[PDB]
RNA sequence: UUAGGGUUCGAUUCCGGAGAGGGAGCCUGAGAAAUAGCUACCACUUCUACGGAGGGCAGCAGGCGCGCAAAUUGCCCAAUGUCAAAAAAAAAAGAUGAGGCAGCGAAAAGAAAUAGAGCCGACAGUGCUUUUGCAUUGUCGUUUUCAAUGGGGGAUAUUUAAACCCAUCCAAAAUCGAGUAACAAUUGGAGGACAAGUCUGGUGCCAGCACCCGCGGUAAUUCCAGCUCCAAAAGCGUAUAUUAAUGC
């Protein structure tokens, strides 16, 4: 139980960043690899396509 | 088509947006009286423009011309009822002596204040919005409502406030609903 | 393979293993290193992020260190997401790498048989559980034993 | 390098944002900032004390 | 509590119309403590009593508008004499809304598409 | 100098005339066929459709290479550069697709270190760029 | 828009004129060269048993095309008018896409919320200081205490032609409900012009920024990101045109 006691003690806050290191050490991969943009698209489920304005007519 | 109702804008943006002389003055009043936003600063800087406009105009003429006898009048005794002047102004140079505070200081949120009807200056805004004044025995909602020279010593408390007598809180009301 | 369509490799393998994922379900495959499985959780994230990024996907380690950091490098340059306010493409660990914690806010998950178990059982991590879809964990063949 | 488009920005690490805990608006904020400057300090912005401030980190 | 709440009610400018023969005016109520709106049946009974009226179904009133905050309301009224003075003089929606109305006719629609066709005819 | 007379008038009228055509200010404004020689013809925007991407260079003080498109006007049948704004921007943008285009801030000029280049690109294909590069939505299929 | 002299816009609510696919000719009538009148031609187009007979939304809705760009194939004659053999009523309801009422509508304009009042703790200042403290002010915090209110939920109801919104109220014997107040503001900026960082990572004339001057070649105050700060705020940028700035 010193996952709480640990985040107690830590967040009186010193100094300053490891938050960083473990995205900056993601980042230490190589010359490879592609990132596509898989950003932002979230919504609830449920979806809906309609035609409309509509019609043609005739 | 066909709608004959007429708006207008109140206030208009100063010129030359950032000016430390102009940011400091704002600021400085903005806390004081608590005032929203910037919007309210220049809202009074319109009026006693319009005002401060007419009465040059009128102070140029010649003594005993129609519309210097006539506007005249009317403009020194509104000065002087929404008391931004003493009664004992009357030669049409105090109304152009009048500076942003005069305005300011008669708003309703001020006047609470000043009678001893709240604690703090954001406590009064507060106070009023939330339904717990009144100004003759009408309540008011509004904290940019001027009050007349006449209206201040009516102004009290409203009773259908729990601060005066009827249907007591909201806190109280559901805790003795639970129990 | 003639066809290219919704996966690159493929060839033969994807065309029947796809199908099972497709409709959900269990399965393993029984396959030596050439595929390159990683084929497999491009398209497990595919689903989960691009629609609705409120589903845990998770990756299970055979055993702890090295691969946990490989794998976590890797899986971060298939695209960090955007997303309010914590929310986070990736939590990771333990240890060997990347360390004990970053426990909770995320879409998916890179752990041990150890720090999985705790967080399954436990009465107050229940509200994970319900919400992870879908648990993938490799070399089980010579760690397992 | 041609070869190369949106170079710089895929190689930053991604450290995307503390958590925080909500700012005061409408009136309220109009009263923070007057508490940071015209009350506190009796050497407020002039010269002497200024908007911000930075500790010195750094040969330059 | 200390409340009971209660309708006191008034009348302002005050006609006598012959040509109509009605008497027509602009009510004034006040309802300290009462609970939301008063309703009309309330209003109508408190007028006919006091201008010493024969009927509550001679009584007509319509239009309602509270002020801010308190509790306050003005209103229209109007009080014939007779009953049958009020159903002629008076509108069609002013009789519905006291169940002396007329039942409905059909919707304007129907009427007008019908209308078009028996353009054509000749019998 | 001028006239002082008091009968004067028509002298300074038609003086006057002949010298607001020195003006350029007054030319711009008052002459139709400025419209006509103006690629969207005195409108705010216009839609096109891509042919090519186009590196352009840069002039010489500094030294970087810029991304660029070509576009054709589908209401007039014209040609015309463009500029890509914002990093990495140009992986948003595909070639015979449709487009909206801008000025570049002023008004029939060009803003430095890139030569010929006078249109800025806001939309692609019913979605902003800004939209792309601060990505809150992401483009669609069509 | 503006001290003043001026510059610029006016298709569009009121007034006058003209027009009803393009042209022409005509009848009726007190009044028309009328097109939800007639006749002919030209362009376009519909139905047909192929012998023939038709059509004109720059009226209201709604399509198609076009373009950077603009709403419901609603409800009603209650109000305001017009027409008429006509008041309402008597079983005994004249028509009206004029016009009104709603739907969509961050063009534009007004009012106005997203917390307030306290304890301890902690810092800063002050007087009296023996500098031991005491009084005392302001500020910041520790998820600690109290009161009040809307968003919202709902009516004896009121509103209205019928409904909706606004307004009123949460019992008059008798009717709900904020604490991380998650019921959680944004959009552009921080070298100069112009209010605000000699902070920490990444890149190394590349990628990009920059209206203008300029920045980038490993200590980048300007780029790509963190953190902090500043301007305006339910709004804030961007293009184009135009006025002021211009005694250019």
């Amino acid at each position: 139980s010193d996952d709480d006691a640990g985040g107690n003690s830590a967040n009186n806050k010193t100094a300053g960043a490891k938050k960083v290191n473990k995205e900056h050490a993601g980042q230490r991969n190589k010359k490879e690899r592609s990132k596509e943009d898989e950003i932002r698209e979230r919504s609830n489920v449920i979806a809906a396509t309609a035609t409309v304005a509509e019609w043609h007519k005739q | 088509m066909r709608n004959y109702n007429n708006f207008n804008r109140v206030w208009k943006a100063p010129r030359r947006p950032f000016e430390k002389e102009r940011l400091d003055r704002e600021m400085k009043l903005c806390g004081q009286y608590g005032l929203r936003c910037k919007r309210e600063i220049w809202r009074v800087n319109m009026t006693l423009s319009k005002m401060r406009r007419t009465a040059r105009l009128l102070l140029t003429l010649p003594e005993n011309h129609p519309r210097r006898q006539l506007e005249g009048s009317a403009i020194m005794r509104r000065c002087h009822d929404y008391g931004f002047l003493e009664e004992e102004k009357d030669k049409l140079d105090y109304v152009l002596s009048l500076t942003v505070p005069d305005i300011l200081e008669r708003r309703l949120q001020t006047v609470v204040f000043k009678h001893g009807l709240a604690k703090s200056v954001h406590h009064a805004r507060v106070l009023i919005l939330q339904r717990h004044i009144a100004v003759a025995k009408q309540i008011v909602t509004i904290p940019s409502f001027i009050v007349r020279v006449s209206s201040e010593h009516h102004i009290a408390f409203a009773d259908a406030s729990p601060f005066g007598n009827g249907r007591p809180g909201r806190v109280k009301r559901v805790k003795r609903k639970a129990a | 393979e003639h066809d290219y369509r919704v996966a690159f490799n493929p060839d033969n393998w994807q065309r029947e293993l796809l199908d099972i994922v497709d409709g959900r379900g269990s399965a393993v495959v029984c396959a030596p290193t050439s595929a390159g499985k990683t084929f497999i959780s491009y398209y497990c994230m595919y689903k989960a992020l691009r629609r609705t990024n409120k589903k845990v996907v998770v990756y299970l380690a055979p055993a702890r260190a090295l691969i946990n950091q490989a794998v976590a490098d890797v899986c971060a340059r298939y695209g960090s997401k955007k997303y309010k306010n914590p929310g986070r493409y990736i939590y990771g660990a333990l240890g060997g790498a990347d360390y004990h914690q970053f426990h909770d806010s995320c879409q998916v998950l890179l752990t041990v048989p150890e720090t999985f178990e705790t967080m399954l059982l436990s009465p107050k991590y229940t509200d994970w559980v319900e919400l992870i879809d879908y648990v993938i964990l490799d070399e089980i063949h010579s760690m397992e034993s | 390098s041609l070869a190369r488009a949106g170079k710089v920005k895929n190689q930053t690490p991604k450290v995307a944002k503390q958590e925080k805990k909500k700012q005061p608006r409408g009136r309220a904020f109009k009263r923070l900032k007057y508490t940071q400057r015209y009350l506190a300090k009796t050497l407020k912005p002039g010269e002497k004390l200024h908007m911000n401030k930075q500790p010195p980190g750094k040969a330059g | 509590q200390k409340k009971k709440a209660e309708v006191t009610v008034r009348t302002s400018q005050f006609k006598v119309n012959k040509l109509l023969n009605r008497k027509q005016f602009i009510v004034e109520v006040n309802h300290p403590g009462w609970c939301g709106t008063v309703p009309a049946k309330l209003i109508r009974s408190r007028l006919a009593s006091l201008y010493k009226v024969a009927d509550e179904n001679q009584i007509s009133v319509f239009g309602f508008k509270t002020k801010f905050g308190g509790g306050k309301t003005t209103g229209f009224g109007l009080i014939y004499d007779d009953l049958a003075a009020l159903k002629r003089i008076e509108p069609n929606y002013r009789k519905a809304r006291l169940g002396m109305g007329k039942k409905k006719q059909p919707a304007r629609k129907s009427v007008k598409e019908r209308r078009n066709r028996n353009k054509k005819i000749r019998g | 100098t001028k006239a002082n007379g008091q009968h004067a008038a028509r002298k300074l009228v038609r003086l006057r005339r002949k010298n607001r055509w020195a003006d350029k200010g007054w030319k711009k404004s008052h002459t139709f066929v400025a419209q006509k020689a103006n690629p969207f013809g005195g409108s705010s925007h216009a839609k096109g459709i891509v042919l090519e991407k186009i590196g352009v260079g840069a002039k010489q003080p500094n030294s970087a290479i810029r991304k660029c498109v070509r576009v054709q006007l589908i209401k007039n049948d014209k040609k015309i550069i463009a500029f890509v704004p914002n990093d990495g921007c140009l992986h948003f943008i595909e070639e015979n697709d449709e487009v909206l285009v801008s000025g570049f801030g002023r008004s029939g000029h060009a803003v430095g270190d890139i030569p010929g280049v006078r249109f800025k690109i806001v939309k692609v294909s019913n979605v902003g760029l800004y939209a792309l590069y601060r990505q809150k939505k992401e483009k669609p299929r069509n």
